[PDB]
């Protein structure tokens, strides 16, 4: 069937809290944690047996101050594929994920 | 200081009588990419002072540029994806994990890291092919 936003955007919020969800940032974590969002995060997305291939991305900042910008932008079928970014947001860091849908 | 750490990893098995397969010629060259992208990353924002309030703008336009000179380099037959990410150099800097769900034989990436007085930028690009 199709990529639904909403659908994604659940899967991907209830991945980042599942992963980094009320720890304070520790340097010590940060590359495990990336990597545990996009894990998580692809997991979930393969079980609902739509045919894409995926494409997801985690970036983790720790808050400084300094602000995290990001963009995206894609050469594909839009009738057909689709993405989904959330941005998350704690008391020491940043994180942002992007999950992108493409129909085969 | 600017600490960057990016990764990359696959997941198994390929999404779902016969195959089509890429030609050698035609395929998604990291090689090729990364020069593509470190050109417009170098031209856009060699050394030039941006604010930052220019840097949520500053990513689109490097994403669409850097998507739109790679649909120029014949990659025949491959859907691509360019993400930009973009921090203030007082940031201790960024972290970043890649996963994809994918044809591993057909399907390649590239990650590349640009730095100046202002900002420090990390452009992840993803090219699917059929």
């Amino acid at each position: 069937t199709a990529f639904v936003v909403d659908e994604v955007s659940n899967i991907v919020k209830e991945a980042i809290e599942s992963a980094i969800g009320g720890n304070a940032y520790q340097h010590s974590k940060v590359n495990q944690w990336t990597t545990n969002v996009v894990e998580q995060t692809l997991s979930q997305l393969t079980k609902l047996g739509k045919p894409f291939k995926y494409i997801v991305t985690c970036v983790i900042m720790q808050k400084n101050g300094a602000g995290l910008h990001t963009a995206s932008s894609c050469f594909w079928d839009s009738s057909t594929d689709g993405s989904c970014t959330v941005r998350w947001e704690n008391k020491t860091m940043y994180c942002i994920v992007s999950a992108f849908g493409l129909s085969i | 200081a600017t600490s960057i750490g990016v990764s990359f990893s696959v997941g198994d098995g390929v999404p779902e009588t016969y195959i089509l397969r890429p030609v050698f010629q035609q395929r998604f060259r990291p090689s090729v990419v990364k020069d593509c992208i470190h050109a417009v990353l170098k031209e856009e924002l060699a050394n030039a002072e941006y604010s930052p309030e220019e840097m949520p703008q500053l990513t689109k336009h490097l994403s669409e540029n850097i998507k739109d000179k790679l649909k120029e380099m014949g990659f025949d037959r491959y859907k691509m994806v360019v993400q930009v990410v973009i921090g203030e150099q007082r940031g201790e800097g960024v972290f970043m994990a890649s996963r994809c769900f994918w044809d591993a034989d057909t399907d390649n990436y590239t990650h590349d890291v640009f730095m100046n007085d202002s900002l420090f930028c990390v452009v992840a690009a993803f090219g699917c092919f059929y």
